[PDB]
DNA sequence: CGTGCTGATTCCCTCCATTCGCTCTGCATAACTATCACTTTCTGGAACTCCATGGTCTCCTAGGTCGCCAGGCCTTTGCTTTGCAGCTTAGAACAGACTCTCTATGCTCCCTCCACCCTCTGTTTCTCCAGGTCCCACATGGGGAGG
DNA sequence: CCTCCCCATGTGGGACCTGGAGAAACAGAGGGTGGAGGGAGCATAGAGAGTCTGTTCTAAGCTGCAAAGCAAAGGCCTGGCGACCTAGGAGACCATGGAGTTCCAGAAAGTGATAGTTATGCAGAGCGAATGGAGGGAATCAGCACG
């Protein structure tokens, strides 16, 4: 009840930074990747966007795209 | 093997957008498979036959609107109209 | 005077409407009755001649097959007389109900 | 702006469509229920039929409308057109 | 087209029963339910339960569970409700309402209520009561102390009247109601704006919730015009 | 542009695309109006939140966390136009409603 | 009588006087057209059987 | 170039042109073989030699030599093949097969 | 200057007077005629439609005109009209 | 010893068999009649088992609705137990 | 091949006791055996059609639902 | 698959009814017409008459009557013939036979045929009887009175056995029927062709009309190997 | 002869242990999205013709009402007969496992057949007027009754 | 015996149905082209038929009896038969206005082709749902006792 509500709201912000930028689902998976040495597949980024999978992994992998969605406004 | 599609993770985001705790079985999918074929086939068909007998070649949401409140009974036709309707608003007012 | 015995014109009235072919109901109230119906869903609608004529034709011929199946109800509870019953139960096995 | 006019199909009327249904002998509380039925049947027929006409941008309900009516609820009709 | 009947006022003996008539025309009376709201100037509008007559199915409020009973009569097309036992608050107006079977839709034409004298989840609505001009904004709140998704419904009531249905699905607007009343708002908040006011805006206006087994109104709000 | 769908941009779950290409080679027109699949998929996604809405109410009173296909039956036939809708259905494993006629029970 | 005289002097003679012959005879014996047609008609009918 | 239709090629006379012409126009399918309106129209001019022939036979015992709608319902109701096709169907000015129980005639 | 309407009264009196040479017909019989060869046009072409969507084919041939009548129609009808369109195809294939 | 009155144990049955939904036919006698019923039509074809078991469920979806049914003719001729008459008259009103 | 009579008497009164039936004659089972083996016929023919038509000697689910459908009697949950 | 059954040889004296049944089985029994045809070494087959089942529809032939009834009982899937006021000349094997009710269709199913011993268009057959080897072509012509539209069949009997159909609609084919025997002709001439002879072809053949009302057999062409 | 308080059978609810179906996780891939050209297809607009209301007149036949009474429905009651409840024995189904082998699906070659297009033709559809035939009322003849 | 009225009948003429002589206009059919849908081989995984064994589990058969269906009888009550009145339906004849069809323009828009990119189907681990077993507690029902 509480926990999803976040979840589904954060998908919306990082989506519409996402298009406006240009770039891809890959590009944001590879720049995950440089950063914390941790790749992650296309898939998981369209993944997170629909809300696929676990609601507990959706805790696990959040705020690697928090830091990268933060890091995107800046650059 | 062939890539059979289906409607399996649909019906799971709409079963997890009404119910955020509720599971389904394999069984009850293909229950809700069969149930969202069966619908698409009268819809369209219906749709199919409204084109033919006003002789138009195209199936608009004019025709889908008109079979919706053909098939379906009273209050669902209305919520299902207002559904379509709500739906095409938002498609063509977002490109 | 010369009366009939009940049953006996109420025969001959099915050997009589069974053979002809024409439709039972009076033209212009089924037509006022259609016309009725119809500007409960759209105000000022017209209809044909046609139309009303084969919405009679179906209607009549639903009517009829409808007292085919109430008299066989009426006589597999043993009676000839139809009644509410019947109908009732003959559109719950066709599926009306 | 017509009201009561299911009162028009008549008592001897249903008697004659229950004699070309075979039947001998009739209640007296036959005739209301007779007219429930026709009613109720008329109406669905009438709705599919306006909706067929509405969609064809027509005020005049056609008969080829009411036999798309008839044959989408199952009871085909024929010598009407189609 | 749509109407429900009711009866006339009863003046009731304590510890006795009371019948209530709901008399229905206009529709097909097997596929709709039949609620029925009790309204009190102490409590206000109390959901009791609902009467399905397609297979005549029940379910009551908790606290008038056995106090209250429904029963449907498919013949003469009639809703009956029994009150039985009667403490000396029951003085109160009774309401039934059509309502579908459907989840979205919502207790849509009511009846006029018959007045019966003696001889969960919490709607809060921020205004008790203000003051409009004759073209001012109105905003009403009726926050929801539990998450509903979308099932709120905005009703008004004039004095001595029926409440009106003006808002389902929280957007949606009902049948008949002009489009200077919008509803806004999903989960706990909701609002209802009416745009530009008339002489016939002064009433009373609740919120009633319908995405949980008991169904529970708003508090209201008095709006007079000048 | 990164390449969004049509049924993000409809709002929806169901897929606007694939019932597109489905009226497209399912021999309905000639054409597709382009609309009609936005308009055929939020009716289908009605009709499934409907039905399993009232399934998992079903299942949620069977104090059951999953749906199995008597919850389906429970919620079709317990509504009288999902009953209608699928009058001429049968669904697989769903049983019936328990109903005894009234003549039948003793005294 | 004599207007009888004046249609049978032309039965062998003209067997179709049509209506050329039939607004010439018409305006002599004081007639509508359409009964000097109507009898010349009933004549070849009369004369067929 | 010249003469031969194609229902005179097939010794037929219900138009196979034209039933070709509705099967390509009637969004049945993206091709049509071109022996598909061949027996389709023979399909067709065998029932309609079946109905008509039957209809011609009721009207000969009945003492008339013109076809009325009821003929073609006393054909269509007196075949148990031919009812089972045409059961859901209902034909204008056609009336009914005449019948009493048994039980209603007096004795 | 109003379009032309069709219909199969033609071939449908061409069939009577081989079957029935003095034998009239009535315009509601020829009605009821046409109505006929129209629903069981759209009966065995829809039936057929089908069975090619079944098996991934995107032709109709004279199999699946065949299978369509022997699934719509009753037993001996069946088998006459199977022999009719049989005879007719290896006709229409010799010249 | 003890002994239910008929009629308890028929309406515990009909509660029993309305509450569940597992199917009522054995499996392998259904089989070999749906084979023997294929033979007339083919000489030697195979059988998926989910085409058995479809063709179960349908027959027995289709032999209950016409139990239904029955018993309303029953009731309506004023009788508690289903005779062959009471089948026919319920497949004569379907259209059967 | 007989088989008819593994469709035994105790399987036809639990299927009515299903329907809601209370009390059974004893007539009633030779009647519903006649019963399920004409639908089970008028079923079989169709998906045996079904099957023919695709060049198959073996009989699908998807046949038997086809079949099935082609009656109005739609099935759900086989595909 | 499909029987039709019959009883034994019935003694019979004059003046009493004599009844014979046709069990059938294999088929729908209601679906297809069953027709009754009488065979003597006087005058050779010629039909009684036919029940359908379907509505118990009988038609006779006109000498017979009053001399045959026919019903049906659709529980025991069964056929009934009575003969009343059996005469000298009633001793007869009578023959049950299956004919759809389409008009193309002939009695392609016979039964066994019932010896009952006592205490219009003409059909010409031009060769009574012929001799053949063993494999030559025959040529059996059954030019007609009136004008029949294909409707014309071909059987063979063996002696003290039911005749077996061959050809039907005067062209086609029975079930089981070899490609050696092909039926031709039309309107008033028709011809039996047997291709390449067996020692199974020494049999009577007989041609049978059903364009009319009154159904009339062949005069029986002898047909006898080497 | 009317409940009444033991006793028995069944049904519902609680607490462990899988375990097996579900959710979730990763990868290839094809299908869905963007963008550009281009060919339909609908959406106003104006003309029109045509057809379905809508009313009037007559008459005359079917509908409404009333009397009346016979037979058909309803209820009662006894009698039989026929399913149901229960117990015991056995035989048939269900489950797990392994063979095979024959089938269904996939890949390639390629080829034949079917769609596209133009042309010309025979076929199909819609009225329109002359002619033949049927009914119908009017003038004429002859018979019957009255003075 | 003379005269007037009424019935049977011949017949001229108006109306209805048909057939011919056109009448023309959509469209079926032939023939060339090419490309792609699907036959025809050719291989092969896999799954369905077959057999086998083992263990319960349910069905078949028989007995006792209660209660359901059935048939005879009487009451009554209601639906049919018949007659008198009368009013509304049916058929025809108008007037009309507003409705549905048609043609022209073109702006919108749906299709096709190509690139790409992404989200979806498929294969496989972790796990929490629930299912059965043991146990307890209550709902319900149906046969002797006291009054």
């Amino acid at each position: 009840k509480a926990l999803q509500k976040e979840l589904e709201q954060f998908a919306k912000l990082l989506k519409q930074k996402r298009i406006t930028l240009g770039y891809t689902q890959a590009d944001v998976g590879l720049t995950l990747g440089v950063l914390f040495g941790k790749v992650f597949s296309q898939t998981t980024i369209c993944r997170f966007e629909a809300l696929q999978l676990s609601f507990k992994n959706m805790c696990k992998l959040r705020p690697l795209l928090q830091k990268w969605v933060e890091e995107a406004d800046n650059n | 093997r062939s890539r059979k599609e289906s409607y399996s993770i649909y019906v799971y985001k709409v079963l997890k957008q009404v119910h955020p705790d509720t599971g389904i079985s394999s069984k009850a999918m293909g229950i809700m498979n069969s149930f969202v074929n069966d619908i698409f086939e009268r819809i369209a068909g219906e749709a199919s036959r409204l084109a033919h007998y006003n002789k138009r070649s195209t199936i608009t949401s004019r025709e889908i609107q008109t079979a919706v409140r053909l098939l379906l009974p009273g209050e669902l036709a209305k919520h299902a109209v207002s559904e379509g309707t709500k739906a095409v608003t938002k498609y063509t007012s977002s490109k | 005077p010369h009366r009939y015995r009940p049953g006996t014109v109420a025969l001959r009235e099915i050997r009589r409407y069974q053979k002809s072919t024409e439709l039972l109901i009076r033209k212009l109230p089924f037509q006022r009755l259609v016309r009725e119906i119809a500007q409960d869903f759209k105000t000022d609608l017209r209809f044909q001649s046609s139309a009303v004529m084969a919405l009679q034709e179906a209607c009549e011929a639903y009517l009829v097959g409808l007292f085919e199946d109430t008299n066989l109800c009426a006589i597999h509870a043993k009676r000839v007389t139809i009644m509410p019953k019947d109908i009732q139960l003959a559109r719950r096995i066709r599926g009306e109900r | 702006v017509l009201r009561d006019n299911i009162q028009g199909i008549t008592k001897p009327a249903i008697r004659r469509l229950a004699r070309r249904g075979g039947v001998k002998r009739i209640s007296g509380l036959i005739y209301e229920e007779t007219r429930g039925v026709l009613k109720v049947f008329l109406e669905n027929v009438i709705r599919d039929a306006v909706t067929y006409t509405e969609h064809a941008k027509r005020k005049t309900v056609t008969a080829m409308d009411v036999v798309y009516a008839l044959k989408r609820q199952g009871r085909t009709l024929y010598g009407f057109g189609g | 087209e749509v109407q429900l009947q009711q009866s006339g006022p009863e003046l009731v003996e304590p510890g006795t029963s009371v019948k209530m008539p709901c008399k229905a025309s206009g529709y097909t009376f097997t596929s709709y339910t039949i609620q029925w709201v009790k309204q009190t100037p102490r409590q206000g509008l109390e959901w009791i339960g609902y009467i399905y007559p397609y297979n005549a199915g029940t379910k009551y409020n908790e606290k008038f569970k056995g106090k209250a009973t429904l029963t449907s009569d498919k013949s003469s097309s009639t809703v009956y409700m029994e009150l039985s036992s009667l403490t000396s608050e029951d003085s109160a107006v009774y309401y039934c309402a059509r309502k579908s079977s459907r989840l979205r839709s919502t207790l849509d034409y009511w009846g006029q209520g018959t007045s019966v004298t003696v001889s969960d989840i919490k709607m809060t609505q921020s205004p008790s009561s203000m003051h409009a001009s004759l073209g001012e904004r109105v905003t009403i709140t009726c926050k929801a102390s539990q998450d509903i998704r979308s099932y709120l419904s905005w009703y008004q009531q004039k004095p001595w009247k029926s409440p009106k249905t003006l808002i389902y699905y929280a957007t949606s607007l009902a049948d008949g109601v002009p489009s200077r009343f919008s509803g806004s708002g999903s989960g706990q908040d909701f609002s209802l704006t009416i745009n530009n006011l008339e002489s016939d805006d002064t009433a009373t206006y609740y919120c009633l919730q319908h995405g949980e087994s008991p169904y529970t109104f708003g508090s209201g709000t008095k709006l007079e015009i000048k | 542009a990164k390449a969004k769908s049509r049924s993000s941009r409809a709002g929806l779950q169901f897929p606007v695309g694939r019932v597109h290409r489905l009226l497209r080679k399912g021999n309905y027109a000639e054409r597709v109006g382009a609309g009609a699949p936005v308009y055929m998929a939020a009716v289908l996604e009605y009709l499934t939140a409907e039905i399993l809405e009232l399934a998992g109410n079903a299942a949620r009173d069977n104090k059951k966390t999953r749906i199995i296909p008597r919850h389906l039956q429970l919620a079709i036939r317990n509504d009288e136009e999902l009953n209608k809708l699928l009058g001429k259905v049968t669904i697989a494993q769903g049983g019936v409603l328990p109903n005894i006629q009234a003549v039948l029970l003793p005294k | 009588n004599r207007v009888r005289g004046n249609l049978e002097n032309l039965f062998l003679q003209c067997p179709k006087p049509t209506l050329q012959q039939i607004s010439h005879i018409a305006q002599q014996l004081g007639l509508e057209k359409d009964v000097v047609r109507v009898w010349f008609c009933n004549r070849r009918q009369k004369g067929k059987r």
